[PDB]
């Protein structure tokens, strides 16, 4: 007669004969359908020395279970239940360019449970992922990092994957203050892997992220123009003064050290040069 | 006592009690929990990677109908402990966490009174997310809030009440770097959703400025009145450049510490 | 499927398969197990620690004769997909590893054919020491 | 005959109805008395700028469970076994001012237990706790770092401690070279 | 094997095998345990904070006369692979430890012998504190 009374009746019947490493379609040829969408929290670093990101993100994903429907009217109209995730059969979305962190959700937070059959599981997640790093525009520079997510065993005639919505959720995100999102965006692709003779598809999300260059402005940049506003300045010095190779010496160590200070900042990748490091090579150099 | 276990078996015996599910009486109703946020230290802040640190107690307090018994057949044992790991418990969290740790650390026992009312005060490390203001650093007040949700009930069934309209200080340990102004907390809900519920609480901290009053502002002021003795330096002397130039020197190595010190953020300077 | 559900039932019945013995049917016949390593990404070289790190897929090959069934009797089903955490697995670790992690990162599913065969594919995060030549 | 087949079968004897969650005492306004003691391995650190303390200390608790008794006459004389601390009942003894380390005992060690009913417990615990620190005199400073334990959910009524020795036992203390320690004494309040 | 899983559930049958029982019978009888450290690897020398780092295997041998079978009625099996978390062990730990781990990293299988005879060689990597002399 109670809410939890219905309740536990019916979860004594939904897990009778239950198996949760069976993939839940009434017939082989069915395909369960996964609305994947992401929803960022936030973003926790970029590391560019590294080329990491690391992220704050909900991985809300949506399926069917064709065993796990009920009746409300025989259960005193319970529509919904909240069950741990482990009882359950999960699509198994891993990260594939993780780096350094999980591939796959590890909270297994509950899962709600409709009873049409709708499994709803908005888990949250740490990702470190890899992205390749392009500083040529430091400290005013914009870079595009990538979470690649897919289904790891199951091929696209098996699990298919549905954008729940292009652009990733930003409704609950904690502004970074050194990180701006230009646009976050999931593109579904499918392809062939070496490995295996089916199509495993995949959702990639871009997120394209300026960085805010106040900061390193203030820090780097000023500093060193207020330097190189001294280069020349020993051509007019006269030589009696005794100062000459004072003030030279000064500017050359000081443009060094800066230097330096910007390569601990940026990855040590040869394919581009920051302009702030050609800038301060040639300064040494004349 | 036999008596005690005999409570203790017949409360937890799982073929009568399933933890899983939600002691929700009356029909579709909802388990009201209060909280109530107490504030044991307040650990560190963090500006550089703007993190708090705290150590709280939460105490969070409900009813579970099912957890009832008459005392006269129980030798008129009034309340009973029970491991809060094998009861329904409402899975309320720290949503803003940083270093993704969202659940208390200990899971102490629950007091379970006859007429079914729990009480479970468990104790915590918490490490929350906070925006450090940098403007007036080292004379800086901060505001660090500590967001608390159930992650698995939304407000259709379960709902979040304060017990009291501040945090409590009663039991505090006072830091030595940064002074407790208000501890406010506020339940908010979403007008345009009618399933959000949260309890957060106002962290309003003052820094005292004396350490780098002392360490920082007083050695950038010594550096700074040197800028203008280079003009009434002689020219004779042949030591203007050194002088200017080591000026130079020391304001840019105070400005990069000071860097170092501040969080890497782009908001103010 | 119910038939998917039954010969999964039937196959980790822990009754008739014990996951912790070896699968060979005589005692000094041995597993073959069959590795191939795919490369996905080079992460790091960190000389100063002398470790690599790389994001390597590390295909496992094996057969299990007590994985077997017969298709006709599962509605002509050809292959399935098992947990590896509760099949035999040979425990093929990274043995000059530089952070003492041993293991696969994730343990997917194991690709199962009515045969026997067993097709494993975990990817990993793998940290390896490294003798690094500076000259 | 033989001491296994005895211990099996006290073994068998002892946890037939137990119950690990129920406070062991035979009459509800009994107080389960708990002596309680701390021997430190190692003082880890003592990190000055987060004030930190780090300890290696093994907790030393002991106490009667009136339900894990018996007569050694009729089981070949075995006067005590080693258990699980994990099937017994065992105080909740926390760490109050703990600082980035855990709250209550993790490693759970066997527990010795003796025919009478007395329990003895002595787990590891690496502690990590808040102590104010004061460097007026540094590097000639001395520091003061406490360390505060008691049960979380037993009021006196039910757990009351009991101060084994008066000062923390450092028979296999590892000198460390940096600090030395002048005193270390428990205060019961 | 169909006659290891014979084996393997006879020697761990819960009504002839309690694993919180020392194998000392004939009253309070000692059990030797013969150790052995094997050093694998000098991970590390922290001067610093005066810690040494090692990846070790902790060998160790004893006696356990419950766990012991007739070869001839098991295919002459001399030998047979125990997890070691279902048999008693001697709970050999590092004292002198910094970071507060005790025990040993992964908990590998015993090699039980017909006789008797274990054989176990865990793994474990350790951080212990000693004195570091800057003379
Ligand atoms: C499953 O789907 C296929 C393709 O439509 C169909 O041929 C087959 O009859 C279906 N099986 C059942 C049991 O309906
Ligand atoms: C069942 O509950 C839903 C809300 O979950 C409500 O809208 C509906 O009217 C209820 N129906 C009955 C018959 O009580
Ligand atoms: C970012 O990278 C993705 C994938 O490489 C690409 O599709 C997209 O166009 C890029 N966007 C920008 C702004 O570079
Ligand atoms: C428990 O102790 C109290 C206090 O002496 C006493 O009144 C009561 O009778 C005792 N109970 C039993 C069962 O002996
Ligand atoms: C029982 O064992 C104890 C040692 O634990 C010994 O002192 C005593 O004499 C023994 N008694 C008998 C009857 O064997
Ligand atoms: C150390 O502190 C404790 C409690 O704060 C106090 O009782 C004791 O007297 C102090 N001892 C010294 C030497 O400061
Ligand atoms: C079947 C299987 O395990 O595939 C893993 C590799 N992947 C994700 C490229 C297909
Ligand atoms: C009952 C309970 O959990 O109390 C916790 C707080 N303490 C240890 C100060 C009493």
């Amino acid at each position: 007669e109670t809410r939890a009374h219905a309740e536990e009746r019916l979860l004594k019947k939904l897990f009778s004969g239950y198996n949760k490493w069976s993939r839940p379609v009434a017939n082989i040829s069915d395909v369960v359908l996964v609305r994947f969408g992401l929803s960022i929290a936030q973003l926790i670093d970029v590391d560019e020395k590294n080329q990491m990101m690391t992220t704050n993100v909900w991985v809300k994903q949506e399926w069917h279970d064709y065993k796990l429907r009920w009746d409300p009217a025989d259960y005193e109209n319970v529509t919904s239940i909240r069950i741990p995730s482990e009882l359950i059969w999960r699509p198994d979305i891993v990260l594939y360019n993780n780096a350094d962190g999980d591939f796959a959700v590890t909270h297994l937070t509950k899962a709600h449970l409709f009873h049409d059959g709708r499994v709803q599981w908005t888990p949250p997640a740490i990702y470190k992922s890899s992205c390749s790093i392009d500083v040529t525009f430091f400290p005013f520079d914009q870079q595009n990092c990538t979470m690649k997510f897919g289904s790891w065993t199951y091929d696209k005639a098996k699990i298919d994957l549905v954008n729940m919505h292009s652009r990733v959720d930003q409704l609950d995100f904690w502004e970074s203050g050194e990180w701006v999102i230009v646009d976050a965006v999931g593109t579904y692709n499918t392809r062939k892997y070496e490995c295996c003779a089916e199509i495993y598809p995949d959702i990639t999300y871009a997120f394209v992220i300026r960085r805010l260059p106040l900061f390193y402005t203030i820090n780097l940049i000023i500093p060193c123009l207020l330097i190189s506003c001294l280069t020349v300045l020993v051509f007019y010095l006269p030589s009696e003064c005794g100062e000459k190779i004072t003030l030279c010496i000064s500017v050359l160590l000081s443009l060094t050290v800066f230097l330096l200070l910007i390569t601990e900042i940026i990855p040590s990748t040869s394919l581009v040069i920051p302009l702030i490091g050609e800038y301060l090579l040639f300064t040494m150099i004349f | 006592t036999d008596t005690e276990e005999r409570l203790v078996e017949h409360l937890l015996d799982p073929s009568r009690y399933n933890k899983l599910i939600r002691p929700a009486t009356n029909g579709s109703e909802l388990v009201t929990v209060q909280l109530m946020v107490s504030l044991a230290q307040l650990i560190s802040v963090h500006e550089r990677e703007q993190i708090m640190t705290t150590n709280v107690w939460l105490t969070q307090e409900w009813e579970d109908y099912r957890l009832t018994w008459k005392p006269e057949e129980f030798d008129n044992m009034k309340k009973v402990r029970l491991p809060s790991k094998h009861i329904w418990l409402p899975d309320v969290v720290l949503y803003n966490n940083a270093d993704g740790m969202y659940e208390v650390s200990f899971y102490s026992n629950a007091v379970v009174s006859y007429d079914g009312s729990i009480f479970w005060l468990p104790p915590a490390i918490y490490k929350s997310a906070c925006k450090i203001e940098v403007k007036h650093f080292p004379f800086d007040q901060q505001n660090c809030t500590m967001k608390f949700r159930s992650w698995t009930y939304d407000r259709t069934e379960i709902d979040l009440v304060l017990k009291s309209e501040v945090a409590s200080l009663d039991d505090f340990t006072p830091s030595g770097e940064w002074d407790i102004v208000a501890l406010p907390g506020r339940r908010n809900e979403n007008p345009d959703d009618s399933t959000y519920v949260d309890i957060t609480y106002d962290f309003i901290i003052r820094r005292k400025p004396l350490f780098y009053t002392i360490n920082l502002i007083i050695p950038c002021v010594l550096i700074t009145s040197l800028a203008i003795l280079v003009f009434y330096l002689p020219s004779d002397c042949g030591e203007k450049m050194t002088l200017c130039i080591s000026v130079l020197l020391a304001l840019t190595v105070f400005l990069l510490l000071i860097s170092k010190i501040v969080p890497p953020t782009s908001l103010d300077v």
